[PDB]
C-alpha cells in the first residue's frame, strides 16, 4: 500500500535583515570633537534625543584613556534605544580621572559632581595635551577646594 | 545566580547550568576562613568571554581577550585585557561582598 | 508676549450630525477586497459633534470675539473644519496648560508645521496675529501670541504644512483624528474640496494617518489656536474681521467602538459598519458581511 | 464546501489566539525569552494549538 | 584630560535615542530567513503587482499570514510564498514480495525535491 512516513521541508541555511536607511544622526561630534569645553563648575550637560546613536565609533577609536561603563557593557549598547542620553562635557586632570565613577569621593567627587551608587553609563575621556594647554599655562579651567 | 535557569556572568561564562538540574545546591557565609586584612585575591573571576557556556562546562583558558577589532596576540593594550579579575573579599566588606 | 482678550460669556453650546465621518486607517496594512473587523476608538456613527464658530457675532452692538473655548481631550478627539481663510492655525494639548506640566503645541504657518513639547506659560487667549505685506499680499506674516514663556523643551518638528494655503465659496473640509496612546500622539488626515455645505457632508472619507508623534506626555484638555486679521488695538465696526466668522470648526469625541470596514482592491477603505448602530450593523457584524440574505 | 471552508478557516486564525502566553508569536517569545521561561510560553501555545 | 560622561536614561517610556539597524542584502527568489521592519519569518520573496498606498507597509489578504511586504529600503513591493513542504509517502508492495518502494511528495514541484510528475505530487522510482 501506501504510507505517509515523513514530511518533507526546506531548511534555510542564511537569515536576512532589512531595515531602513540609518538617519538621524546624534549629536556626538559636537561633545567629542568640540573645540571648547566648560570648566569643572559650569559643567556642560547636553540633551541627546530622538537621534540614532552609533557607538563603535567612540568605543573602537582607541582615543580614550577611560571606558567605564556601569549597568550596561559597552559592546552591547549599539543594541539599546534609550529615552535620552546626557552628554557631559568637560576637562579635567588626569590623576583626578579616577574620581568620575559612582561611589567615589575627592575634591571632585564630593566638591564637584557627585555621581551616585546606582550609575547606569559611561565615563570616558582623552589626553588633551596638545588641544587645552598653552606655553604660559591654561588658567580658563577654575577648581573649587572649599565648600560648607 | 547558582540555579537553573538564571542569567549573568556567573550563569553565562563561569557555570551554565541546565533547566532540568536534579539535586541541591548548598552556600554558606565564609568570613572567618577566607577573608583577610590586605584581601584574598587567590580567588579570580571572569568578566568577559567569547560566547556563553554550555552546562557544566569549565573553561581555564587565559586567552586574552579581544574587545576590539585588532588582534591581542596573546598581548594586553588598547581593547585588550586578561580574562580574570580579583576580588577583594576583605572581613570589612558588606553583604553584598563578603565570600 | 501675549494680548489679553474679552471675556468668552460663555456662550451656549450647539450641536450637529457626523453623518458618518471620522473613520482611520488603523494599521499600516495593505488590505485588498476583504473585510476587517476592528476594535478601536472610533468616532460613533451619526454622533452629535459640537461645532463653534472661529468667529461669533452675537452682541448689540456688533462685537466680533473669537470662539475659542477650552475644551477636553476624552480618549481621542475628531477636530473638522470648514473654512476657506486659514483662521485655524493649530492646537495645545496639555493637562495644566501652563508652566507647572509639559505640553504639546502645533502651528502651521505658510511654510512649515512647528511642532513643540515644552513647559509654555500659555496666556488666557492664544492666537497669531496676521498681518499682510503692503506689496506682495501672496504670503501672511504671523506673529505669535500664544504663550509668554517656554521651558524644559523636549521635542521639536517641522515638517510640511498640515494645513494648506486657503487663499469666493471654495470652502474647505480639514478632518484630523488625535490619540495619545501609550506616549505616542498619533494623527490622522483627509483634505477634501467641499461645495454649498454648511455643515459636516454626508460620505465617506477614510483619514490617512499623518505622524507619530513619541512625546509621552499627559494630554487631558486641549484648545484651538486662530488668526487675528483685524487688530485688537482697534476694533471696527464690520468687516475687519473676516465675514462674521462664516469658517466653523466641530469637534467630536472617540470612544471604543467594533468597526467592520470593507478594503477595496485599490487598498482602500470605502464603507465601514458600526456594530452598535443599529439591528441590521450587528447582523451584518456578526456575518461579517454587508448584505444580508432574509 | 462551506462547512469545510469554515473548518479550515477558524483553525488558522486559532494561531492568532495567545492561550495564556504573552504572545501569540513563538518565534517572537524565544527571540525574546531564554529557554527556562520561553519553555513555559511555549507550553502554553502548544496546549491550546493541540 | 577631555572628559564625557554620557548617562543613558532606561525608563518605562519611549526610546528616543536608539542604536544603529543594521541590515544585509536582498536575497529574490530563494527560500530564506527575512527580517522586513521587525517581522521575522520564513520564506521566498517573488516582485509583486500590487500597489501599496503610502502610509502602508504590509499585506494580508487573507488576514492570517503576511502575503506581501514593502521593502524598507527600496520602496520596492514584494509578495510572500511559504517555502515548498508536504507530506512524503512510501509506495510499496508487501515486503513478502519484494523491498523496492517509491516515493511520493504531495504537492510540490519535481524541482524542490525516472521521475513523474502528477497532479498529486512529485513521484520518483516508479515508471510511467
Ligand atoms: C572626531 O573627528 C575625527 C576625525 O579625525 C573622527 O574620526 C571621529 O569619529 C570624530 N568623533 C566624533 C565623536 O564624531
Ligand atoms: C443629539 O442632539 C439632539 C439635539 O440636537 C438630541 O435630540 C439627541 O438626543 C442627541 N443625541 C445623542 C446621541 O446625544
Ligand atoms: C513660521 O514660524 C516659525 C516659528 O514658529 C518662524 O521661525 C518662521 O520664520 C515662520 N515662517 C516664515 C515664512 O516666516
Ligand atoms: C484601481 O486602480 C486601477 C488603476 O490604478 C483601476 O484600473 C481600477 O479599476 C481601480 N479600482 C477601483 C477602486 O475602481
Ligand atoms: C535609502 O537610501 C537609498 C539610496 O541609498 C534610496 O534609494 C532609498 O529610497 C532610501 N530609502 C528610504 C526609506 O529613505
Ligand atoms: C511470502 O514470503 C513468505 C516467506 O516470508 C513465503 O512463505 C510465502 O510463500 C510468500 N508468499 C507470497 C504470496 O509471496
Ligand atoms: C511546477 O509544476 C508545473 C506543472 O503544474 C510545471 O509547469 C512547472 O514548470 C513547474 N515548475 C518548475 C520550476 O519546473
Ligand atoms: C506514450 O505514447 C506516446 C506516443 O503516442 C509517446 O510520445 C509517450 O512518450 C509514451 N509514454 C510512455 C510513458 O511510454
Amino acid at each position: 500500500g501506501i504510507y505517509q512516513t515523513s514530511n518533507f521541508r526546506v531548511q534555510p541555511t542564511e537569515s536576512i535583515v532589512r531595515f531602513p536607511n540609518i538617519t538621524n544622526l546624534c549629536p556626538f561630534g559636537e561633545v567629542f570633537n568640540a573645540t571648547r569645553f566648560a570648566s569643572v563648575y559650569a559643567w556642560n550637560r547636553k540633551r541627546i534625543s530622538n537621534c540614532v546613536a552609533d557607538y563603535s565609533v567612540l568605543y573602537n577609536s582607541a582615543s580614550f584613556s577611560t571606558f567605564k561603563c556601569y549597568g550596561v557593557s559597552p559592546t552591547k549598547l549599539n543594541d539599546l534605544c534609550f529615552t535620552n542620553v546626557y552628554a557631559d562635557s568637560f576637562v579635567i586632570r588626569g590623576d583626578e580621572v579616577r574620581q568620575i565613577a559612582p561611589g567615589q569621593t575627592g575634591k571632585i567627587a564630593d566638591y564637584n559632581y557627585k555621581l551616585p551608587d546606582d550609575f547606569t553609563g559611561c565615563v570616558i575621556a582623552w589626553n588633551s595635551n596638545n588641544l587645552d594647554s598653552k606655553v604660559g599655562g591654561n588658567y580658563n579651567y577654575l577648581y573649587r577646594l572649599f565648600r560648607k | 545566580q547558582i540555579a537553573p535557569g538564571q542569567t549573568g556572568k556567573i550563569a553565562d561564562y563561569n557555570y551554565k547550568l541546565p533547566d532540568d538540574f536534579t539535586g541541591c545546591v548548598i552556600a554558606w557565609n565564609s568570613n572567618n576562613l577566607d577573608s583577610k586584612v590586605g584581601g584574598n585575591y587567590n580567588y579570580l573571576y571572569r568578566l568577559f568571554r567569547k560566547s556563553n557556556l554550555k552546562p557544566f562546562e569549565r573553561d581555564i583558558s587565559t586567552e586574552i581577550y579581544q574587545a576590539g577589532s585588532t588582534p591581542c596576540n596573546g598581548v594586553e593594550g588598547f581593547n585588550c585585557y586578561f580574562p580574570l579579575q580579583s576580588y577583594g573579599f576583605q572581613p570589612t566588606n558588606g553583604v553584598g561582598y563578603q565570600p | 508676549q501675549c494680548v489679553n482678550l474679552t471675556t468668552r460669556t460663555q456662550l451656549p453650546p450647539a450641536y450637529t450630525n457626523s453623518f458618518t465621518r471620522g473613520v482611520y486607517y488603523p494599521d499600516k496594512v495593505f488590505r485588498s477586497s476583504v473585510l476587517h473587523s476592528t476594535q478601536d476608538l472610533f468616532l460613533p456613527f451619526f454622533s452629535n459633534v459640537t461645532w463653534f464658530h472661529a468667529i461669533h457675532v452675537s452682541g448689540t452692538n456688533g462685537t466680533k470675539r473669537f470662539d475659542n473655548p477650552v475644551l477636553p481631550f476624552n480618549d481621542g478627539v475628531y477636530f473638522a473644519s470648514t473654512e476657506k481663510s486659514n483662521i485655524i492655525r493649530g492646537w495645545i494639548f496639555g493637562t495644566t496648560l501652563d508652566s507647572k506640566t509639559q505640553s504639546l503645541l502645533i502651528v502651521n504657518n505658510a511654510t512649515n508645521v512647528v511642532i513643540k513639547v515644552c513647559e509654555f506659560q500659555f496666556c488666557n487667549d492664544p492666537f497669531l496675529g496676521v498681518y499682510y505685506h503692503k506689496n506682495n499680499k501672496s504670503w501672511m506674516e504671523s506673529e505669535f501670541r500664544v504663550y509668554s514663556s517656554a521651558n524644559n523643551c523636549t521635542f521639536e518638528y517641522v515638517s510640511q504644512p498640515f494645513l494648506m494655503d486657503l487663499e469666493g465659496n471654495f470652502k474647505n473640509l480639514r478632518e484630523f483624528v488625535f490619540k495619545n496612546i501609550d506616549g505616542y500622539f498619533k494623527i490622522y488626515s483627509k483634505h477634501t474640496p467641499i461645495n454649498l455645505v454648511r455643515d459636516l457632508p454626508q460620505g465617506f472619507s477614510a483619514l490617512e494617518p499623518l505622524v507619530d508623534l513619541p512625546i509621552g506626555i499627559n494630554i487631558t484638555r486641549f484648545q484651538t489656536l486662530l488668526a487675528l486679521h483685524r487688530s485688537y488695538l482697534t476694533p471696527g465696526d464690520s468687516s475687519s474681521g473676516w465675514t462674521a466668522g462664516a469658517a466653523a470648526y466641530y469637534v467630536g469625541y472617540l470612544q471604543p467602538r467594533t468597526f467592520l470596514l470593507k478594503y477595496n482592491e485599490n487598498g482602500t477603505i470605502t464603507d465601514a459598519v458600526d456594530c452598535a448602530l443599529d439591528p441590521l450593523s450587528e447582523t451584518k457584524c456578526t456575518l461579517k458581511s454587508f448584505t444580508v440574505e432574509k | 464546501v462551506n462547512q469545510n471552508a469554515q473548518a479550515l478557516n477558524t483553525l488558522v486564525k486559532q494561531l492568532s489566539s495567545n492561550f495564556g502566553a504573552i504572545s501569540s508569536v513563538l518565534n517572537d517569545i524565544l527571540s525574546r525569552l531564554d529557554p527556562p521561561e520561553a519553555e513555559v510560553q511555549i507550553d502554553r501555545l502548544i496546549t491550546g494549538r493541540l | 584630560y577631555r572628559v564625557v560622561v554620557l548617562s543613558f536614561e532606561l525608563l518605562h517610556a519611549p526610546a528616543t535615542v536608539c542604536g544603529p539597524k543594521k541590515s544585509t542584502n536582498l536575497v529574490k527568489n530563494k527560500c530564506v530567513n527575512f527580517n522586513f521592519n521587525g517581522l521575522t519569518g520564513t520564506g521566498v520573496l517573488t516582485e509583486s503587482n500590487k500597489k501599496f498606498l503610502p502610509f502602508q507597509q504590509f499585506g494580508r489578504d487573507i488576514a492570517d499570514t503576511t502575503d506581501a511586504v514593502r521593502d524598507p529600503q527600496t520602496l520596492e513591493i514584494l509578495d510572500i510564498t511559504p517555502c515548498s513542504f508536504g507530506g512524503v509517502s512510501v509506495i510499496t508492495p508487501g515486503t513478502n514480495t519484494s523491498n523496492q518502494v517509491a516515493v511520493l511528495y504531495q504537492g510540490v514541484n519535481c524541482t524542490e525535491v525516472n521521475v513523474f510528475q502528477t497532479r498529486a505530487g512529485c513521484l520518483i522510482g516508479a515508471e510511467h
